[PDB]
């Protein structure tokens, strides 16, 4: 897959992703907050197409992500993130994509996701998160 | 040091 | 704010 | 369980925990660094005995934890931390306990675990970790 790294920003305003329930999470793009103004992140796109796009539009600044969880599993020989769920103080968005395989979750007791990095080939291979106060 | 600010990073998940 | 300094905390894992 | 919250420190020097190879994690205790001095954190003790103690003595400050992982699951009907594994830049300590149930993992690409909080009754019920640069 093609590695990406957004670096760190002030907060998150919108998450844009795509998935296919038969396979895994496909594209990923975040609209960040940068010093109280929207910053449109790079769109990190799969090698292939056919996915279902979703827009998660957060009521920033009062709504923020409290937990990112998911499943990883093998799709056509590739171990990829097959499912994502984003839980905010206001609501849960997801699961998007097939909820079978090995679960992961990052719950946050204090602090803010402020950036994403990872890798996307045919599917989202993996991702990490920047956290700040 | 360098002139690049740093930030906690957790991950990755997926493998 | 207060005079108490803050730190990122991730979790919990386990009983909810 | 009985709640505990050590708060945040400069680093970790040593983890003293106990486990049962048939059940879950019991006692948990941490010697932190506090500005260059060992800080003996309070021994957080299971309400029950029968555990096998483990002393994870890190080569602070050159050695530091890069991933904490484990399993949560039912024991006697309670969800508890059944297993913990501490991987550092030098070597892997664990798994300790029973590697069964829902897996979890917090890998750290950048930054440091500087504190623990949680709750222990018969077993470690749950926990969280303070992170810092
Ligand atoms: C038998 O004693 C129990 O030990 C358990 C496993 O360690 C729990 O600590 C239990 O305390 C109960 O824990 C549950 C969590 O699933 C919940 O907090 C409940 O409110 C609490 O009494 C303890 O009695």
């Amino acid at each position: 897959g093609k590695a990406f790294d957004d670096g760190a920003f002030t907060g998150i305003r919108e998450i844009n992703l795509s998935y296919n329930k038969e396979t895994a999470i496909g594209d990923f793009q975040v609209v960040y907050d940068l010093n109280g103004s929207p910053y449109v992140g790079q769109n990190h796109k799969s090698f292939i197409t056919g996915f279902t796009p979703v827009k998660i539009s957060l009521d920033f600044p009062s709504e923020y992500i409290m937990e990112v969880s998911g499943y990883t599993g093998n799709v056509s020989g590739y171990v990829v993130v097959r499912s994502l769920t984003f839980k905010t103080n206001k609501k849960t968005y997801g699961p998007y994509g097939v909820t079978s395989g090995t679960p992961f979750n990052l719950p946050i007791e204090n602090g803010l996701i402020v950036g994403f990095k990872g890798s996307i080939g045919y599917w989202l291979d993996y991702f990490s998160m920047y956290l700040s106060l | 040091q360098s002139g690049i600010s740093q930030t906690v990073i957790v991950g990755p998940w997926g493998a």
